[PDB]
DNA sequence: ATCGAGAATCCCGGTGCCGAGGCCGCTCAATTGGTCGTAGACAGCTCTAGCACCGCTTAAACGCACGTACGCGCTGTCCCCCGCGTTTTAACCGCCAAGGGGATTACTCCCTAGTCTCCAGGCTCGAGCTCAATTGGTCGTAGACAGCTCTAGCACCGCTTAAACGCACGTACGCGCTGTCCCCCGCGTTTTAACCGCCAAGGGGATTACTCCCTAGTCTCCAGGCACGTGTCAGATATATACATCCGAT
DNA sequence: ATCGGATGTATATATCTGACACGTGCCTGGAGACTAGGGAGTAATCCCCTTGGCGGTTAAAACGCGGGGGACAGCGCGTACGTGCGTTTAAGCGGTGCTAGAGCTGTCTACGACCAATTGAGCTCGAGCCTGGAGACTAGGGAGTAATCCCCTTGGCGGTTAAAACGCGGGGGACAGCGCGTACGTGCGTTTAAGCGGTGCTAGAGCTGTCTACGACCAATTGAGCGGCCTCGGCACCGGGATTCTCGAT
């Protein structure tokens, strides 16, 4: 895994607490989130790669995530 | 809490990806493409909870978010 | 007199993105569909409302991808579609 | 009917016979099939609003599918629940890049 | 030979909201057809809701679920509040 | 060889409900692969629910079957 | 005052039990064993007539005879089971046609 | 020659007041009454034998009847046999 | 005899036992069948009425064998 | 007119399994039954309701064993019992 | 604590079968078992023999016809040979 | 004794004992346990022999439950006398069906 | 509790290769549990009959021996 | 490396445990099993070894017998696979269904 | 880039008129009111599992400069290639025309659910006798009750074979076609099962007599049962021989 | 197919021991005489009656058989399943050791069941009438079986609009080149990641108990759907106004 467990575990606990309070995590749970989120965003960055080259460019830019987001339906 | 993703996080990721050169604009636009993507599944997730009545979010409940979108 | 390479094109557009009707030729269109049938289960028949469902589902699934085609091609800093930009579009819908 | 009961326009039995026959669950509540109904009858009455609308703004009586399209497109949350659905007869949204422009 | 639609209360609540505008055949069949789609996803998620929580009965809760899943945001919320005021009045 | 009666003035046309003004000569023929595909991928599908209710005919049902289990979902013919 | 009056019975305490003194069962017979026999049959012959004569009464005779009494026995699956190897005769068997049979 | 043949037809009276019985029928109900009280009895005696006793109760008589009679009947049977020794008791 | 068992008797047997088709060389030994089960039967019956110094098997002989035989007959006591 | 293979044979099943009357003509069976009894003890003479008896007890047999056999022939995904249907039938019952 | 078994009989039978031959205590176990079981079901059937003729008496004759009963064909024709002769040799 | 009188080595005695306490009859005849302890004696004798010769076979000189269950299931009437009876350590015959070999 | 997954599929495939079964469907398997317990419920409920009529708290090898030849399975040499 | 062909191993097992008489269902799993049914029906039961060990073998010699029935109808099929619809016949036949 | 002219296309107004939108008659089926057996669903009480949370430690990980060369974006030319109009061509569309398996229909025969007499079939009243209450003891079976001691149960510790889990994979299950058998369906010939009824007598079923043979009670001594002490036969271990399987070839 | 050769099991095989038969010793309880008494199996004998048999009569199943049409036992082919490894935990088993509790045996004492007449009713059997099943019989519906018709599916044969495809020239694609500002690697100072213990506490999961709310089932029903019919909204036609990109002019 390539995020660090301790920003994530807080980022997910930030999260979560704008929606419903007092909420506690099984250890599972936060890892799961972890795995998706970190897969997803190889995935996409698969895809924004794809997007780059399309463009005779090796660096990916901003508007190739976001054109990538479109074309996904996000 | 978002500023704990920090930048070399976002280059593992994106070398794991094959990319080889990263704008620096980069970094942010995937920190908020991230937080949506967890608020989705998040808000999932938490669903499911509160239909069981438990105050506990499982390993259930997000592998449910996940199939469900 | 002459319009210059563009305006047309652009005047077809905002005519098709007013209009509604079906874009494929109904007969060679209901051909092909019973070709493609054929070639997996022969003596097939078909019901007029089951190739015009075909039809415009493929038409409807077309424009879309040219839809995205489009933004690829504008993307690259280019007007003009190719088949790269039916390439990424698909793959990054999934389809291949 | 149930229906008048509970103020809906949509069929609560007809709801729950649905429910009942189209094997979801081997149970099922009498709220149910009131619950769906009613959510079904907003969002029938939001689009044939936004419908409506676009209707009126082409000086036409007449919804027609162009409407729909154009009241599901020109709506975000419309749009997002309706994102992979083709609208028969719809059309596209008028839209033309401005680097397109001469 | 008798098949059944929603056509006419599609039309009462057409009626609802716009007292002088009609529909055509083609349109009420999207709406049919849009009637019958959220049905089948807001029953089905439902229904796995119920399997998920080792329940054999889909109540009012698995329905208000559903909808919270599939529709976004103030569509959503405005649904649940339709569906929860026609579930307290039915009680009564 | 009925593939070739998706036309080039039709696939001009597709591409331009698209908003696209301008075909390079190659895209014709990528196109109708592309097209060709797609009905492979959902006429077989269709046919399998055909061979599934023993019938001989198949239907709009069938293809609205067929779209929803490939997430194009299709308003209006059921 | 007889017996089976005193026990709420139709069946004969008495004669069950002079035929449980007769039978070679045991030197003794209790004075309950009797009552509860002869209890445990005409249980056993009322559930059993009942279902009988409901079968009658679908075949509109008045009467039972032993194909009501065949469709009763076979039909009821604990009834079936207690009777898995008797023969009623004149009794039939329940209509049963297997699906791989028919057109 | 006995028979259980009247207090079939007095069974037969009180759960069907106006149902008549053929005389196979009723043979093959004197079949069964005697059926089953052979099983009864046999198993009854067996029950006694087992465990060195000397006497047949209605303990053996209802064991028997759990060992015989399945599910329903066997409960409902145990009821009946039970509420007749109550009653006859006192 | 055995002969006597005829063609469409078997036949009607099998039809009451729920068969629609027959084929030929079951009724032969459809026959062996029947003559084995009747000698076992018949022969305990006849046991019963030596024991008895008679020489008339009746009903309860028959009835009696085929109980003990696990095929319990009712009716006929 | 003519009825396809099956149809009656259906019809006589029918027929037949809603009716209780005795199936094997009575006479033939008492010849067998005295000739088979005459294999164990001379001079033997028999009751009407004993051979009555025996034919009840031997037709249910039989209907019983054809129960068993149409279910061997139906596992085996034929509709015709053969001999090593009734073969299996008694196998399987002990006999 | 006086348990009475067949074990020595048994024994000896084999002893006059098999001089040098023994037994297992398990095999010892299935050979009671087995005589009690077939003593069970000679002396059941001849007593419902007595039984159905109305006799009070079991005698050799209701045993050889239980034996005659239970026993297959040429197993029957020994016993019923060793019990008359034994039967006979007893009388004398 | 009497099975010295008759000739026997199973129990007379014990054998009209336990059939005037099993509740048999009122009487027993004097011949009847006779006659019971030789047919007993008999059967033992017989299966006692198959499962020896069986014993021998496997050049065993004691019997165990294995050879009595050879000796019963291999011979005809034995295996009819016994046909719902549970041998137990017996195992079953070696027996394969034509079908399953290569 | 769940101790009917105790009856193995190792342990099913050696009884049915004694029984001269060669290939076992999977299905076999679960099937199998169903009827055992199915037989053991049927004996043992017996079994436990013969106990309580003797006052007793123990089962014993008797009461199961004589279970299984009520039943229909006399099992010898446990008595 | 060496593989036996499908089958030979099979029969060489058939022959292990028909040649043998060991019992075949592990002892403690099945005295768990054993204790759980009883305790369905009267709680705090106790068992003799014994007992168990009877009720072991008699639902072993059960299983072996009907699963030379459940061969004998599949080869009557034409196949060399007992299938859960070989166990139902085979036990239909023998009464138990 | 911006001023004017301008023409070709689009928009729009106004209009004949026609085809789906809208609304009623009749039905009838899906809907719903009222009832009941039921149990899944909810609710109530325990606990110890796993997590909220922290006090210290280190140390890869991360934040922050150095510079620095590199891809990203602008910019001039080329080209080649693709829209625009013209003219040409031909398949598309209308429709018109008929034909062919599909088709549900109706068009014919043979049963099955339902009717009309005629009784044999139990149903009812009186005589009867063998059998079911009664009671006062007897004696013995059996239900409380006291100890004991074995044995069923419960826990803990190796450990060792077994079981649970990937990974090929070829064997078999299953399926479709099929040439052929052979099994069923009517017909119509012919016994032969079934019926009426009459007679006889061998044996069954009951009746009374009676005589041998079963039981029970007492004392005995002696065979059988509880232990008991002790080999040697079956269980355990390397040895080894042969007896099946199984891969390259007759 | 049978033949070499190799593995790879099993099968027998000498070698060795401990635990299950085996012969031993001693006790008591149970089979044995035996005597006598009480009582059931044997034996004519008698009546009649049920079942052989006869024997004639008759009509309904059985037989033979020819025809035809539908399973049958292959035969081949697809692919998917169970099996047989090889590996890594789960726990079964034996080792030991406890630790009660319930079979178990023996004691005692009120009670309950078997009788022995002794009575009084429930029941079985014979006439005495009767009354609703069985059979003869009839219209309703099922049944196959064609077999005339709806819905498509090809084929003819034209207007006709739209495709083709050419020529053109107008203009992005795109190539190259160059200037820039910006990530990158790297090295160093720092900070919190991880994470090790280490605590204390809610609630997820579970175990008992009860009840509401639901299927589901029947009985009355009225709302919707289908068809029929009326009607104008729009829909293309046509003519007029505008507008909208296009070219001369700076």
């Amino acid at each position: 895994l390539l995020i660090r467990k301790l920003p994530f575990q807080r980022l997910v606990r930030e999260i979560a607490q704008d929606f419903k309070t007092d909420l506690r995590f099984q250890s599972s749970a936060v890892m799961a989130l972890q795995e998706a989120c970190e897969a997803y965003l190889v995935g996409l960055f698969e895809d924004t790669n794809l997007c780059a080259i399309h463009a005779k460019r090796v660096t990916i830019m901003p508007k190739d995530i976001q054109l990538a987001r479109r074309i996904r339906g996000e | 809490n978002i500023q704990g993703i920090t930048k070399p996080a976002i280059r593992r990721l994106a070398r794991r990806g094959g990319v080889k050169r990263i704008s620096g604009l980069i970094y942010e636009e995937t920190r908020g493409v991230l937080k949506v993507f967890l608020e989705n599944v998040i808000r999932d997730a938490v669903t499911y909870t509160e239909h069981a009545k438990r105050k506990t979010v499982t390993a259930m409940d997000v592998v449910y978010a996940l199939k469900r979108q | 007199h002459r319009y210059r390479p563009g305006t047309v094109a652009l005047r077809e557009i905002r005519r098709y993105q007013k209009s509604t009707e079906l874009l494929i030729r109904k007969l060679p269109f209901q051909r092909l569909v019973r070709e493609i049938a054929q070639d997996f289960k022969t003596d097939l028949r078909f019901q007029s409302s089951a190739v015009m469902a075909l039809q415009e589902a493929c038409e409807a699934y077309l424009v879309g991808l040219f839809e995205d085609t489009n933004l690829c091609a504008i993307h690259a800093k280019r007007v003009t579609i190719m088949p790269k930009d039916i390439q990424l579009a698909r793959r990054i819908r999934g389809e291949r | 009917t149930r229906s008048s009961r509970a103020g809906l326009q949509f069929p609560v039995g007809r709801v729950h016979r649905l429910l009942r026959k189209g094997n979801y669950s081997e149970r099922v509540g009498a709220g149910a099939p009131v619950y769906l109904a009613a959510v079904l009858e907003y969002l029938t009455a939001e689009i044939l609003e936004l419908a409506g609308n676009a209707a009126r703004d082409n000086k036409k009586t007449r919804i027609i599918p162009r409407h729909l399209q154009l009241a599901i497109r020109n709506d975000e949350e419309l749009n997002k629940l309706l994102g992979r659905v083709t609208i028969a007869q719809g059309g596209v949204l008028p839209n033309i890049q401005a680097v397109l422009l001469p | 030979s008798r098949k059944e639609s929603y056509s006419i209360y599609v039309y009462k609540v057409l009626k609802q909201v716009h007292p002088d505008t009609g529909i055509s055949s083609k349109a009420m069949g999207i709406m049919n057809s849009f009637v019958n789609d959220i049905f089948e996803r807001i029953a089905g998620e439902a229904s796995r809701l119920a399997h998920y929580n080792k329940r054999s009965t889909i109540t009012s809760r698995e329905i208000q679920t559903a909808v919270r899943l599939l529709l976004p945001g103030e569509l959503a919320k405005h649904a649940v509040s339709e569906g929860t005021k026609a579930v307290t009045k039915y009680t009564s």
